[PDB]
């Protein structure tokens, strides 16, 4: 358990703090199985409305969001479930979501779309900001070039159909290292 | 646009 519990609080901090983007049904999921584990089998006497403080259990994001009833439904759900058992689930549920280990970045696309940009080892991800689905998906070993401005950072892909990939952000050049370091290794 | 090239085998040779 020592271990497990490692694994649990890497995985439950990411969610949290916003490194990790998820869904608030998701978010709401992931504090269910927190509440199981911080307080045991659920009361439904004293684990309602008002008994928790919402920043410790979810991201920023959904703290003004009347998440609770959602919460208290997942906990309820996990019935007499094991500390050790509901640890594993919240571990394995966070590795099954694709939005799971990828850097993300808040952008705005073309009135303006925000949008979650992610980055990884292999791909780049456009992922809509709210309800943290994959929308679309380039793989790394096919990009050609790209241009990072302080107001914005554009990615060709080498796509003729739908041009360049270009979004608003003052992050361009943090993304182009993170590109550029990656793709020193798989090209 | 002030472009970067990835210097990508797929494109450049």
């Amino acid at each position: 358990p020592v271990q497990l519990n490692l694994l649990y609080v890497q995985a439950r901090d990411d969610i949290l703090n916003g490194s990790h983007p998820v869904s608030f049904d998701k978010a709401c999921e992931f504090a269910g199985y927190q509440c199981q584990i911080q307080f045991g089998p659920h009361n439904e006497q004293k684990h309602k409305p008002g008994f928790l403080e919402l920043k410790d259990f979810l991201p920023k994001e959904y703290i003004k969001q009347k998440g609770e009833r959602k919460i208290f439904m997942a906990h309820k759900n996990c019935g007499n479930m094991s500390e050790i058992e509901a640890k594993v689930r919240y571990v394995k549920l966070a590795r099954s979501l694709k939005t799971y280990g990828v850097s993300f970045f808040l952008v705005k696309e073309k009135k303006l779309v925000p949008r979650l940009l992610g980055i990884t080892k292999e791909c780049v991800m456009r992922v809509d900001e709210k309800t943290k689905e994959v929308i679309q998906e380039w793989s790394l070993t096919n990009i050609k070039r790209w241009a990072a401005s302080p107001k914005s950072f554009t990615l060709d892909f080498g796509d003729y159909q739908d041009g360049y990939y270009s979004v608003q952000t003052t992050e361009g050049e943090q993304i182009a290292q993170l590109i550029a370091g990656y793709i020193d290794i798989i090209l | 646009h002030m472009w970067d090239t990835a210097n990508n085998p797929l494109y450049k040779e």
